[PDB]
């Protein structure tokens, strides 16, 4: 459902419903496809809302609990490109890229940090 | 000293046997031989029907029958014999755990997977969220830091490694003098503001365990081995030093012809690209201890840079000679083919070495190099990868990238690279100067000459100078300061006369351009002057030196 | 009876076009007033 009022871009009832689905398993399904799963769509949701701080620490903390996957570290770093922290950003990509061959969508967005490498001149 | 020497005997005579019998080799094989370089107590909580157990699961570990130890032990409540199942669980996955890229390079045969260790992981906090007694008071022995240094250890497998210094730190409050557990500590910083910041929890929010600990070692600066901690960290990477020389002196008196620390305190001089006394001090280390191989590979690298290969020939054969399947042994066979120009051969040693530990010094690294006289410059960038995966705190493996893409068309990434590496070793002269050359590229011409003048100071002596003031005027020259231009190249003919006149080829260059410049300005006399200055170099400039001179006569 | 993997999305290209785009926009204006 919280996917579901995602996609009508409604984006309220969207987070309330999951962030009820997922006080409701607060404390059982600690992993195995459900808790990932539910974490990395709020902050998804969040990253939409443009209230990228929660979605920071949310994806964060999905990414200590498994760490081989390529979609949450090509979404970290966009919301790191959101903000300006390409120091901490191009290495997420680079892992990302590490990890799946093609990720076209990450590439560019690694290309896009490289210009604005090139353009910033921070000491 | 006086007490103070016999107060360590006792209790690392503890540290080397509770560490032994508990299946921990490498930090009761320091603790050991720190017996030898300083100048029965029994004790633990076991019952009857539990101890025939830990015979029982010690003997079948020794037979390294990983496996079955497992299985012998599927329920202990005992507190501490847990770890040793725990142990066995976690190396028996270890060994079939090779990442599938990182096997490729590593074989070059060319053809359930983490979940494990999340049971693992969670087993060590239910055992001890239901344990009787927590890390908190003075509770706790020896047996519960092994559970929590397991922990960490395991924390930084997912590279959790916030918290893992927190779980290795609580496991060195409760039980100190263990090295094995320290070493993992120095991988958790890749950091150098962290270092002091650690330092700081260390001197005021770190407490130890009075308790477990004998007299005159609760105490943070009586104790001898938090000096260990300070000599690691501040060469490992040097940043700023906080009474490093003071404390050096105290841990050299005590624990005489300690072999560790005389390969440490040589391992110095190669940091400082002191060659010439590293292999005096180095020398020594043989002659006392002509069976230890450990930090051999070092010895091999400095002879590499002297190129002595007649001295480094006869070190593999001595190396050789004793043990043949080392790490240090095939490193420093790999080492000498690469002195006989055969990098194709070199390869195959360096590959077996990494067979052993695939957690060794920088042995990736030097796998890497050998690819680039290749010109492979595919296996070399991603040999390369593998070293800063494993420490990110290697200087050479983050400027191998950046030398290797230098190479290659696209040179923005090598940027990046750089930039990492500069931080992790900024009084280099070379790499500010590669990364301003590089950064040229990027057309913002500001921010090189930041660099490119910070290069030059960090040159040291001015002869290699000449070199990069050239450069400084080439890039000024994009801009509309050519008089920025004149002064800078001025400036390294000014350095032909404290080279006592080298008129190299860099220097002819910025003659004729002067020449040309004040001809244009209409200083004829003065452009006069640097014509014949250009005595040397190549036909066209003679010739053209020749032409200037013609024209500036005329106009006199 | 087993469940699948539950409906998970990522970042789609028209929202990453778009962000390479306005970041062009940033990238772009600041020079004109430093020049």
């Amino acid at each position: 459902m919280g996917v579901m009022y995602f996609k009508k871009n409604e984006f309220v009832k969207a987070k309330k419903y999951l962030k009820k689905a997922l006080e409701v398993v607060k404390d059982l399904d600690p992993s195995s496809r459900t808790t990932i799963s539910i974490q990395l769509n709020l902050g998804h949701t969040y990253r939409k809302l443009n209230e990228n701080e929660i979605a920071i620490k949310c994806f964060r903390c999905v990414l200590e609990k498994n760490d081989k996957n390529s979609e949450i570290h090509c979404s970290l770093g966009y919301l790191y490109l959101k903000t300006k922290k390409l120091q901490k950003a191009i290495d997420h990509l680079h892992k990302s890229l590490y990890l799946k061959p093609n990720n076209s969508s990450a590439t560019a967005l690694l290309k896009n940090a490289l210009e604005l490498n090139v353009t910033l001149s921070l000491d | 000293q006086d007490k103070i020497i016999h107060d360590i005997r006792i209790q690392l005579r503890k540290a080397a046997t509770e560490l032994s019998r508990w299946k921990l080799y490498g930090s009761s094989k320091w603790a050991a031989e720190a017996l030898a370089g300083l100048a029965p107590q029994n004790g633990f909580g076991l019952s009857e029907t539990e101890y025939d157990l830990y015979l029982l699961g010690s003997t079948l570990f020794d037979a390294k029958e990983f496996d079955r130890c497992v299985f012998f032990l599927k329920d202990v409540t005992n507190p501490y014999l847990k770890f040793l199942k725990l142990y066995s669980k976690f190396l028996s996955w270890d060994k079939k755990s090779q990442e599938s890229m990182e096997n490729i390079l590593t074989t070059g045969k060319f053809t359930e997977s983490q979940s494990n260790i999340s049971s693992i992981l969670k087993e060590i906090n239910t055992f001890l969220e239901s344990y009787e007694i927590k890390i908190d008071d003075d509770e706790a022995d020896l047996g519960l830091a092994l559970l929590y240094y397991l922990r960490g250890v395991i924390l930084k497998q997912e590279k959790n490694i916030s918290k893992a210094m927190s779980s290795f730190l609580k496991s060195l409050s409760c039980y100190s003098f263990n090295w094995s557990c320290w070493l993992e500590l120095m991988d958790c910083l890749q950091k150098v503001d962290d270092a002091l910041l650690l330092n700081n929890y260390l001197y005021q929010n770190f407490q130890f365990k009075f308790s477990e600990n004998l007299g005159s070692q609760r105490t943070i600066e009586f104790n001898i081995m938090i000096k260990f901690f300070k000599l690691k960290v501040f060469e490992e990477l040097n940043g700023q030093l906080e009474d490093y020389f003071e404390d050096l002196e105290f841990l050299l008196q005590v624990f005489p012809n300690f072999t560790f620390l005389k390969a440490y305190n040589a391992t110095i001089s190669y940091n400082n690209l002191d060659y010439v006394t590293a292999e005096s001090r180095f020398d020594d280390i043989v002659k006392q201890d002509p069976y230890r191989l450990n930090d051999l590979e070092t010895y091999s690298n400095i002879l590499y840079v002297m190129q002595k290969n007649s001295k480094l020939a006869y070190l593999a054969q001595f190396v050789s000679q004793i043990d043949r399947f080392r790490p240090e042994t095939c490193c420093i066979i790999a080492n000498y083919y690469s002195a006989r120009q055969e990098h194709e051969k070199s390869i195959m040693y360096f590959r077996r070495a990494l067979t052993l530990d695939k957690k060794t010094t920088n042995a990736w690294t030097l796998m890497g190099h050998e690819f680039v006289e290749l010109s492979n410059s595919h296996a070399a960038i991603e040999c390369y990868r593998r070293a800063v995966d494993i420490c990110p705190r290697d200087f050479k493996a983050w400027f191998g990238l950046g030398q290797a893409y230098a190479l290659l068309d696209m040179h923005l990434y090598s940027l990046y690279y750089f930039q990492k590496a500069c931080t992790l070793k900024p009084w280099d002269r070379r790499i500010w100067q590669v990364l301003g050359e590089c950064y040229s590229k990027t057309g913002n011409k500001v921010e090189a000459i930041k660099c490119y003048k910070r290069s030059i100071k960090a040159s040291q002596t001015v002869d290699q100078n000449t070199s990069i003031y050239y450069r400084l005027a080439q890039l000024y020259e994009e801009l509309e300061d050519l008089q920025e231009c004149k002064k800078f190249m001025m400036k390294c003919v000014d350095v032909e006369e404290l080279l006592e006149g080298i008129v190299t080829d860099e220097t002819v260059k910025a003659r004729l351009w002067l020449a040309i410049f004040e001809i244009k300005a209409g200083n004829y006399q003065l452009a006069y002057d640097y014509a014949m200055g250009v005595s040397s170099g190549t036909s066209q400039e003679i010739e053209e030196a020749r032409m200037l001179a013609r024209e500036c006569r005329r106009h006199m | 009876m087993i469940r699948r993997a539950p409906t998970t999305l990522q970042l789609s290209h028209d929202d990453v076009t778009s962000l390479i785009d306005d970041l062009n926009e940033q990238k772009l204006k600041q020079q004109l007033n430093i020049e």
